[PDB]
């Protein structure tokens, strides 16, 4: 793309390096990716990382020349799910249509399909908007992740 | 430059100062080491006086130690930086902590300096680490 | 993280100088900012 | 050596050098004396210079009075050793009960020591004797 925010990007991919040279780790780039707003599945992430294996992600780290490729691929999506998407289902997946939606049951099915997580994940996600019902309003949260 | 500094300083300077002439001689740091315990070795008292262009002024010690601690910050910021590191907002990390993140926290580091603080911190017999009072000791608050 | 660092590099630096051991003798003695500051201190804890 | 012993000794000495030198001259408790009183003889002055190696620096009565003073205690620890000293534990012990211990509480005593103490205590009109104050008198509290 653009120098405009290559500086912003530069700074950023230095940021995390634990070497402070310009090689961070596959997975850490994947990480910086998704904290630079193009946050995709792993799938595509490993897809575009030539198709590696768990041990080449967490031994083999990458420079920022081919991080610029790298962010390119990722802005081919051109765009990820919907907010209609995940309010409706959301709403269908709840129980009785209550403006809520469980928590217990939000936790196990976002630890326990498709993309993987770790409890804590999901938890500190969830953490501060729990309520006595266990029913959190999954309209605000949603668009706090989106807008966030 | 900052007043509470600067006065301090100047405080010390004129009640070490024991001719009042705002010029730092042997005769000065001699006796009041000697009044606090072993005088001092005179080559210890030149090379004092050998950064300064002559008998010690008022101003000269002031840039001297202006350009040995401009850039440091006071212990409020510090213990403030220190709380938002810690989420029990009690002062008590784990100095082995300290150790795994300073390595490579910002830039590299170095294993001087981590055996240098454990063997100048009071730290507990696990690793844990109070700043509470080592901040104010790093601004002088005990030592 | 960066400022405690400066400030710890700043102590190194500065941990080691002779003169450091002379002055941080004398300041203990004269107190007359410190006792005014605490003064004031411990009237605002005492009404806390 | 105590801190705010020597504090309070240096804080007196600045306020009363009228002329900020370091060095005490006939000129500063002179005026002092007559901004109090009646101004002092200044034979009593030349006397009061005879113990200093001249005119009286800061480290000199610093020295001076250390040595005509070390080996004292404070009021806390004088009250505390009084404490005991009685069951009723209210500070009204007797001063002739004091007379009748002074004679031979460890090393005998004379007879000035319990005159001086009747004659510069305020002493009730039986004997019975309060230290609340006047220990801290001693420590100069009140004179």
């Amino acid at each position: 793309f653009s120098e405009e925010q290559t500086a912003e990007f530069k700074e950023a991919f230095q940021l995390f390096d634990r070497t402070g040279d310009g090689k961070i780790l596959y997975s850490q780039c994947g990480d910086v990716m998704r904290a630079l707003g193009q946050n995709p599945t792993n799938a595509e992430v490993m897809k575009v990382l030539g198709n590696p294996k768990s041990d080449e992600m967490n031994l083999k780290t990458l420079n920022f020349e081919q991080f610029l490729p790298m962010m390119q691929t990722i802005a081919k999506n051109k765009d990820q799910g919907c907010f209609e998407d995940y309010v409706e289902g959301l709403r269908v997946f709840d129980k009785e249509g209550n403006g809520t939606v469980m928590g217990a049951e939000i936790r196990h099915v976002l630890v326990t399909l498709g993309e993987k997580m770790t409890e804590e994940e999901v938890e500190q996600l969830v953490a501060g908007h729990e309520d006595s019902n266990g029913c959190i309003n999954y309209e605000e949260l949603v668009r706090m992740v989106l807008s966030g | 430059f900052d007043q509470s500094q600067i006065q301090e300083f100047k405080e010390a300077f004129n009640m070490i100062d024991q001719n009042r002439d705002g010029f730092i001689d042997k005769e000065d740091l001699h006796d009041m080491l000697a009044s606090m315990g072993k005088n001092p070795t005179d080559e210890y008292l030149e090379g004092m006086m050998s950064e300064a262009p002559g008998p010690i002024n008022f101003t000269m010690f002031l840039t001297m130690f202006g350009e040995k601690l401009n850039g440091t910050d006071p212990e409020d910021v510090i213990r403030n930086a220190f709380a938002c590191f810690d989420e029990e907002a009690s002062g008590f990390i784990h100095e082995d902590h300290l150790r795994e993140l300073l390595t490579t926290m910002g830039d590299r580091f170095t294993d001087e300096e981590v055996d240098e603080m454990y063997r100048e911190a009071p730290i507990d017999k696990k690793g844990n680490f109070n700043y509470v009072e080592f901040t104010r000791i790093l601004k002088h608050g005990a030592k | 993280m960066k400022v405690i660092q400066r400030n710890c590099a700043a102590y190194l630096k500065l941990r080691n100088w002779q003169w450091w051991r002379l002055f941080t003798k004398v300041k203990p003695l004269l107190q007359v900012t410190r006792q005014e500051e605490e003064m004031q201190a411990k009237d605002e804890e005492l009404q806390r």
